[PDB]
């Protein structure tokens, strides 16, 4: 009971997000956002990363849709800010609608989990 | 006294997870009460639940699964008795289908098989299902046997023969969510050789 919350769970909703834009890719692929600049998930302390990579999430929310898609969103993002504090370290906006960001953002929010996990 | 129980059924309807829950004793007419979860949410805060002729149950996605979530009695306002739960762990599975038993003359043993809707989901995938059987002398002599795929094997040796069996399956979260039994699939009636 400490990761396995996260495959289990909040990992199924960051798969089901990737795999409604397998259909995106090579067309806008690389263009180096500022955040993956700014942010980054270095071994030195990497929750850092997904604290804010959770809010980042938050900000294609539109008009609080009942979407399967939206809700996966929240999913991931509260599930992230909630099984950051659970799981050790812990404290206390305009809008997107980039996709190509959306994924990077849920590959990386991907990655950095299971390197903070294994 | 107001203890009740509750169970959930993850991605029931398509994707769409359902919390049943019941009061433990039978009683009280056409209550006041109503029942009220709070917590490991989502677009809300709390959900309001639904009552259909004596059981209460809700019907959303809204289900976070992750951490407890408050769940409680209440009666206009007056909030009686709560329970903080982890919803993944009071999963009740779907009952399995297509149960069957073929006799192959060649082994002298019998196939057990059957199907689950649990496999082609994205939470509640491992399951630990339970194959149960009685024969006709007997009535309320059953014997498991605790599987973890959808296919079972007994040798023809191994219960009476020209004896006539019911069998029937169940299943459980054997995993990562915890839970109760699903409810029993129908029986199937085999004759022996
Ligand atoms: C086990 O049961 C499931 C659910 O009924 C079956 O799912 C089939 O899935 C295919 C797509 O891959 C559909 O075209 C079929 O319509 C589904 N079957 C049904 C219900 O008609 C699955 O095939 C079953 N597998 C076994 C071993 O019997
Ligand atoms: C069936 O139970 C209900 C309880 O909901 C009884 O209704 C009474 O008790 C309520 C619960 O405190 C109160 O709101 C009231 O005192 C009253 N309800 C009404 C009519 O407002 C009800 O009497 C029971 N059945 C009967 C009629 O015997």
């Amino acid at each position: 009971k400490d990761g396995k919350q996260y495959e289990s769970v909040l990992m199924v909703s960051i798969d089901q997000l990737l795999d409604s834009m397998k259909e995106i890719g090579s067309n806008c692929l690389n263009n180096e956002f500022n955040f993956f600049k700014r942010h980054i998930c270095d071994a030195n302390k990497e929750g850092m990363f997904l604290f804010r990579a959770a809010r980042k999430l938050r900000q294609f929310l539109k008009m609080n849709s009942t979407g399967d898609f939206d809700l996966h969103l929240l999913k991931v993002s509260e599930g992230t800010t909630i099984l950051l504090n659970c799981t050790g370290q812990v404290k206390g906006q305009k809008k997107l609608n980039d996709l190509c960001f959306l994924k990077r953002l849920l590959q990386e929010i991907k990655t950095c989990w299971n390197k903070i996990l294994m | 006294d107001y203890s009740f129980s509750c169970y959930s059924q993850l991605e029931v309807n398509g994707s769409q997870h359902s919390l049943t829950c019941a009061f433990e004793d039978p009683d009280v007419n056409t209550t006041n009460l109503e029942f009220e979860i709070c917590g490991a949410l989502v677009e809300v805060k709390c959900l309001n639940f639904r009552k259909l002729q004596e059981i209460y149950f809700i019907e959303t996605k809204k289900f976070l699964l992750i951490g407890k979530s408050n769940i409680c009695v209440k009666v206009g306002e007056k909030s009686l008795t709560c329970k903080k739960i982890d919803l993944t762990t009071i999963v009740k599975p779907e009952a399995p289908f297509d149960l069957s038993v073929v006799y192959r003359e060649g082994a002298n043993d019998f196939v057990v098989t059957f199907n689950t809707s649990h496999l082609q989901k994205k939470y509640v995938k491992v399951l630990m299902h339970d194959v149960a059987y009685r024969q006709e002398k007997d009535e309320n002599k059953w014997t498991h046997v605790n599987l973890s795929s959808t296919k079972l094997t007994l040798l023809q040796r191994k219960l009476q023969p020209a004896a006539m069996y019911e069998i029937k399956v169940r299943s459980i979260p054997d995993h990562y969510f915890k839970g109760f039994w699903s409810e029993w699939s129908p029986s199937y009636y085999f004759r022996t050789p």
